[PDB]
């Protein structure tokens, strides 16, 4: 059965606080100071604020302060130390609930009555105990579940840049993300309180508060804190997705917010900087925030991984976007150039990729023709690209005959399947025949990426 | 939108309705297990243990 | 009290000063420089300082305040002009018999000799009073008349007396609150930290609009009252006439202009130009500058104090936004407290992030704007106030690829995008319509809908108009105008027509200085009926060509739209608008006969 | 016992360490995390820690094992998933029980207690015996039928004592030498340094294609056994039917997934090299490495698989090694090399990255093993790669280069290989094996580059002058080459059809490719119109695109007599 201790480990309050900077507090004489320990820093206003222990010396521990180090007094401050990592308390009540970003609540409910002390920083799980998602999940979004399948356990993040509707689409994701009852946990990052109301709103309408968690940082929220964020939005959802044996689908919106504070963080550190200024680990630190996703052979779960991101200045070269894309497997990419035109989703199906559709997109799964139709679609839809560059560059005129039936498709194929609107859910079939509506404006023999077989059998 | 609104009030009482039997449950749980955790918890916090640190 | 150690800039590492807190105010120096400490090393507190540090000298005492760099707030805020300190340039004129800001001047925040016609609230003695609740109202101007003092807003408990109405000065105990047995008394004004935004009961979604009286800006991209907007743009784009015309125009109660790193002689112009306009507002002409405060930290003046200028102007709208009064903070060149933000990190060493800034920029920036939006004030009466921030954004060399840029568009929900090409032809205020957004459209619908119910739909039609134009001049300068049809002509003609006396707003004219709502609905209906009609006679089988020969009078009739003056009345200029709507389908009507 | 003085991260720096060396694995913490020292300056010696770093607190004892980065070499190597410093994951979730892996595992690297029937060799007690020599054979599964168990290298002695022929295991010793005066034990496994080559007799010129499978690589970028790829469906193609005696499929930052589909996919996939359908995993071992693991772990994933593949062809056995994006292995030494603050050299990568990328591409290459009997190997390095300082790096050591194309992707066309950018430096090499079997090879190889290179040159007109007027001949070279990409060069790897096209089969369809070609010259060269040239000879381009579809499972001699019915229709055809 269930094993616990009623133990009490006295704790170490020390005074000796050395110097502070920027998110930083150097202690001077710690006894035998721990790596990544959790310490409170009882403030001269009495005020406590919960830190972590990032470098420990012969002495010193560099302790970062997550709700900031303004008003840290050298003389007065005393840091307490704990004893353990940072530990989230879990319970199956857990969900339904609003906290901030360190973890407390916001909504007027009580401390969560603790059923598992889980360190937020999480186990890694054996690749041998990771099964491969083949199983599809129908977002209803055309553009996402034709050319882009989800499976169930992937972690597919949306790249959409500053001032895009990717909390429109990831809404809509949430909102109808059933298979060809999704436990939610959200990880607000920085966004703004519009935003942030806007997600809750939807949560509420679309029924979906009764079983989702946000982890509400703000914009006005500490910026240190969105490194324990990530970390405590994904370990609810491992433990709801396999000690509950639940199916979670985890959004962690705004992870440039996130790299911006792993940036502050690591530039009053002197750490040696990557591209961009970035941390050199930060390829680590997404990692470990990323990674925690997928199905495992003994629990029954699923943790769909759809970290929302603001790539800055639309950029895929930006080390935020390049290293989630190394990282997660494939993206949604969020165009600025289809959003002016006036599309709705703007997914630009050209940058965008899902690792896990050459597995869960048809033949028995969802449908014979689902694989082969999406090849053609973005094999016609890059060809339209091109056309439109050459009619763009040397008239119209000179375009082929194939171009002109290119551009018509490209125009016919933003206008018509990737434009909907949100609240509607189209099936996958529903978005695999208007699909076909499209292909049919080529001839047979101008399909050659469809296979015949499915060619003679559905044109 | 006048007739929603309405009922409400009804909801919301039928709501309360529903929660206090588990407000029942909570207390009769509390007073049958209040003895025992007070014991466990009175056991623990005196009689400390004395320990050096592991690395001491 | 410290010594001084080290000075580098704005940088004064202070030493055997144990027992300062981050944040906290010191006076650096004997003249008492104000300054902050950012950083602390065992004794050392590197100090930066909101003063010119040239002189100090090593040993110079350096006092430590106890208490963060805090605003007065309360009666006397209006119509005053302030340095980044919350310090009255006035004051400090008139302490000073000079023209020139004194290094050290400590000039109180509010005037203290000034009495003001305390009323009292409909608190009586005894009540249990919480933080922010009003407890009398003083007379600050024809125009800002009912300037409810609130209670602090971290200050709670019973009222044991409050005094009877009539005149006081702030130095004058209005109130004494018992809590917990502690008394404290309260006077008209209360002292408050500016990096700590002031508390609100719940923020609201913003959904009326802030009226610019821009017809570009309130009809392509809205700005809610609470919405954060961002201007970038190069050098003579606009930014700063823009905020102008926002500040003389807008349907805002009150307004807090900030100049963090601005030119000196756009606040001269400012403070010469309020009083000679008034606001329709209240029922009276009564001035503009009675509704306007000022924090004007010019370009020249410390680097440092952009910061604290921001913070206090920011501080001021929160503040006025809690008495209930819709503000409009405008924070002028917000790039400039980037830049100083990134001279005050390379004077501490710190790394870099991305093009010289710190790594906390954006952090900083999300926080500052975050202080905006509508939100039912702290205590009781209920209160709806509301701040919008029209910050202008700076980018280095005119291309919007800069940090601050990038960083101010991740977080405001309004981007009114300038363009130099525009505003080097004089085509003003040069938005540029293709890259500029507003994500409250959405949230406008609720108020388009009981006012003016077909401005949405005209608005998201004159948006095609311009997009299919711009795409289809870029085809035509490379592929000559021979193949276009008589639709495609059509909408050339009526882009130019429309980006030439529509979008165009000639401020610091008689006419176009103010194009309010009504008259700008009223111009765009006219300018969309135009190309509508237009259309359909091209599609009755009528040539371009000679239609437009034959309807050149109609043409001249809607470019000169923009010249009734909006002085007439909405009554008047409604009329004639439709006067000139029939005339022009009269005028289609015999030219298609 | 050395003492840790600092934490930050992976970097450890542990005090009272004297004595101490370079690249030396030390055990750090109360609960034995396996670390290697990366920088000793006096008593200190910082240490990266290939295990989660948080909880290890100052004065926690580290102890020093005397031994570099070690995989432990031995039978039971095949079908075991390995971590990146050879842990092996299935006997972790075994014991443990768990999904997780558990903090300070110390699970041997190779199975003790699986009896080995093991036959001892030609060597008899009393003979001298040298490093890297065969003293017996050991039965491991039904594709390695003799796991041939080499000395250790760089031991040598007169043998003293021999086990005779039995089931043992890995913890009973089966051999004595009695080297230098000083009597050792030799068991059937023995450690090696990753970092340290496995030594050879001589390295020898590699002569012998390796058959990847896909008709483009094969075709005109072909690697040979004892090359290297740097590749961009091959992984499994290359797993299954490249008649490698081995394969140490290696993942570095591999996405979650990704890992898990081929832990997946491997097991299930079966071969029929043998007599009967066998599994891939009897063949392979697998350094599966996803990104969440250490990144000193994934920067030694690399050198795990490489000494892998060196033991494996050590043996005899030509072995490949897949290595799963040697970018993260680069991205894993630069984000090391910020940790311990050493000056970052180009795009931020450190500066040694040209020096460690090629100790790992020269492992490669077919080399007689060292000690008697003779015997010939070749590790075949397929690394994958994502203008990059690690490509332009990898660049100036690989000797071939399949550069994937953007365009050609984009156009969802698999492979998409870059014919333009692509290379095999091996291509004067293998003229020794295509003259002696397929005597046309690189004269028609030849001929297809030449075409496509034409196209391409041809193609930047047609986009900027629209191609209205191009000459008879252009028209017939550049139908040719849309031909040629269209049918051979694209491949769909899952079809049956073109699951493995082999070396004949690429063979035949390049005769017949080129023979259209120069059959429709011939035509224009006639005078008569390519338009209706067209129209024609539609019949044979139709055979042409579809001889695609000839299934190599019909065999070679059956297959080939087809190819030659379609080269015959061709030239009766050219009557029209
Ligand atoms: N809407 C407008 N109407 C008339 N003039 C304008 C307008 N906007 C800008 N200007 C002109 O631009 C100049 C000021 O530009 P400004 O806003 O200061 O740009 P910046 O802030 O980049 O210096 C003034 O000379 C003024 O004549």
């Amino acid at each position: 059965a269930v094993e616990q201790g009623f133990n009490v480990k006295p704790r170490l309050n020390y005074n000796t606080v050395s110097g502070v900077n920027g998110p930083l507090v150097i202690l001077e004489k710690v006894k035998f100071p721990r790596y990544n320990e959790i310490v409170n820093l009882t403030l001269p206003d009495g005020t406590v604020r919960q830190g972590q222990v990032l470098e420990i010396r012969g002495d010193r521990a560099i302790v970062q302060v997550f709700e900031g180090t303004s008003g840290i007094d050298v003389k007065k401050t005393t840091v307490e130390f704990t004893g353990e990592s940072l530990r989230i308390p879990v319970s199956e009540d857990m969900l339904g609930r609003i906290f901030d970003g360190s973890g407390r609540p916001i909504d007027n409910g009580p401390k969560v009555f603790a059923e598992d002390y889980l360190d937020i920083n999480g186990s890694p799980i054996n690749p041998y105990a990771r099964i491969y998602p083949e199983e599809m999940i129908s977002t209803g979004v055309s553009a996402i579940d034709t050319m882009n399948s989800i499976a169930r356990g992937q972690k597919i993040p949306i790249f959409s840049a500053s001032g895009l509707p990717h909390n429109e689409i990831a809404a809509q994701i949430c909102r109808q993300a059933g298979l060809v009852n999704f436990s939610i946990v959200f990880a607000a990052m920085g966004v703004n309180l519009e935003t942030a109301r806007f997600f809750k709103q939807d949560f509420e309408e679309n029924g979906s508060l009764e079983r989702t968690s946000l982890f509400l940082n703000l914009a006005n929220d500490p910026t240190i804190e969105r490194i324990i964020t990530p970390r405590l939005a994904l370990t609810t959802a491992e433990y709801l997705a396999y000690q509950t044996e639940r199916h979670v689908l985890t959004i962690l919106t705004d992870m440039s917010s996130y790299a911006d504070a792993l940036r502050e963080v690591s530039a009053a550190r002197e750490e040696v900087p990557g591209r961009r200024g970035y941390p050199g680990y930060m390829y680590t630190d997404l990692s470990t925030i990323y990674e925690r996703a997928g199905r495992v052979e003994g629990r029954n779960g699923s943790i769909t991984q759809i970290p929302i991101l603001t790539m800055p200045n639309d950029d895929i070269t930006h080390p935020i976007p390049d290293l989630t894309g190394y990282i997660t497997e494939g993206q949604i990419f969020v165009d600025r150039q289809l959003h002016n035109k006036g599309i709705y989703p703007p997914i630009n199906v050209l940058p965008s990729l899902s690792r896990l559709m050459k597995s869960a997109i048809g033949e028995g799964m969802t449908r014979k023709d689902h694989g082969d139709v999406s090849n053609q679609l973005y094999a016609k839809y890059a060809i339209g690209k091109d056309a439109a560059a050459m009619k763009a560059v040397v008239g119209e005129e000179a375009l082929s005959i194939e171009d002109k039936l290119s551009l018509e498709f490209l125009e016919k194929f933003e206008k018509t399947f990737i434009t909907q609107g949100a609240y509607e859910d189209r099936t996958v079939f529903e978005s695999l025949d208007q699909a076909w509506s499209l292909l049919r404006i080529y001839p047979k023999e101008m399909l050659n990426r469809i296979s015949p077989k499915i060619l003679d059998e559905f044109y | 939108e006048q007739k929603n609104a309405g009922g409400v009030g009804e909801l919301e009482k039928k709501a309360e309705a529903g929660v206090q039997g588990e407000l029942a449950e909570i207390k009769k749980i509390a007073e049958k297990k209040k003895d025992d955790v007070v014991k466990i918890l009175i056991e623990t916090v005196i009689k400390p243990s004395a320990e050096v640190h592991i690395n001491a | 009290y410290g010594a001084i150690y080290s000075v580098s800039g704005p940088v004064v590492i202070a030493e055997n000063m144990i027992g300062c807190a981050m944040y906290e105010l010191v006076k650096v120096g004997h003249d008492n420089l104000v300054g902050e400490v950012i950083r602390i090393d065992g004794d050392k507190a590197t100090i930066q300082v909101y003063e010119e540090t040239a002189g100090l000298t090593v040993g110079d005492p350096v006092l430590r305040t106890g208490k963060p760099l805090s605003v007065e707030l309360g009666p006397g805020l209006m119509e005053t002009i302030y340095d980044g300190i919350q310090r009255p340039l006035k004051a400090i004129k008139e302490e000073s018999q000079s023209i020139y800001i004194p290094r050290g001047i400590d000039t109180p925040a509010l005037d203290r000799t000034i009495k003001w016609q305390f009323t009292p609230g409909k608190f009586q003695v005894g009540d249990h009073i919480s933080g922010g609740d009003i407890y009398g109202s003083v007379f600050e101007n024809s125009l800002i008349s009912s300037h409810k003092i609130l209670l602090p807003p971290r200050s709670r408990g019973t009222i044991t007396w409050i005094a009877p109405a009539g005149e006081y000065t702030l130095d004058e105990k209005i109130l004494e609150v018992e809590f917990d047995g502690k008394k404290s008394d309260f006077t008209l004004y209360h002292t408050w930290p500016v990096r700590v935004p002031r508390p609100v009961t719940e923020k609201l979604s913003a959904d009326y609009p802030l009226l610019t009286g821009q017809r570009v800006l309130d009809a392509l991209f809205p700005c809610v009252q609470g919405g954060t907007t961002c201007i970038p743009g190069a050098f003579g784009c606009g930014k700063t006439v823009i905020s102008q015309s926002l500040s003389k125009y807008s349907n805002s109660d009150a307004i807090i202009y900030v100049g963090c790193g601005e030119r000196g002689n756009e606040m001269a112009e400012v403070l010469m130009e309020f009083p000679e306009l008034y606001t329709e507002m209240s029922g009276t002409k009564e001035p503009i500058m009675k509704r306007t405060t000022l924090v004007a930290n010019t370009s020249n003046m410390p680097v440092a104090a952009r910061e604290a200028s921001i913070y206090t102007g920011i501080t001021l709208a929160e503040y006025f936004r809690d008495q209930g009064k819709n503000v409009s903070m405008i924070a002028d060149s917000s790039s400039r407290w980037a830049e100083a933000l990134r001279e005050i990190s390379g004077r501490l060493g710190e790394m870099p992030a991305d093009q010289g800034f710190p790594a906390y920029l954006g952090a900083k920036l999300a926080s500052f704007y975050e202080r905006a939006g509508k939100a039912v004030a702290l205590g009781s009466p209920d209160r709806t106030g509301s701040v919008s921030i029209v910050a202008a954004v700076s980018p280095a060399g005119g291309d919007f690829s800069d940090p601050v840029t990038t960083a101010t568009l991740g977080i405001t929900q309004v981007f009114w995008g300038l363009d130099k090409k525009l505003a080097q032809r004089k085509h003003f205020p040069s938005i540029n319509t293709s890259v500029s957004y507003s994500k409250y459209t959405n949230v406008l619908n609720k108020f388009y809908d009981s006012n003016y119910p077909e401005f949405p739909v005209l608005r998201d039609r004159m948006k095609e108009i311009l997009s299919n134009a711009e795409e289809l001049e870029q085809v035509v300068q490379l592929v000559g105008k021979s193949a276009l049809s008589d639709s495609d002509k059509i909408t050339l003609d009526v882009a130019t027509l429309i980006k030439e006396d529509f979008l165009q707003q000639n401020g610091y004219s008689t006419y176009d200085a103010f194009c309010p709502i009504w008259k700008t609905f009223d111009m765009m209906r006219a300018f969309i009926s135009y190309h509508d009609e237009a259309q359909k006679a091209v599609a009755n089988g009528a040539n371009w060509s000679k239609l437009a020969d034959s309807t050149g009078d109609v043409k001249h009739a809607v470019s000169s739209s923009k010249f009734f003056e909006p002085s007439r009345g909405e009554k008047e200029v409604h009329g004639e608008f439709e006067k000139l709507l029939s005339t022009m389908q009269e005028r289609f009507a015999e030219s298609t006969d």
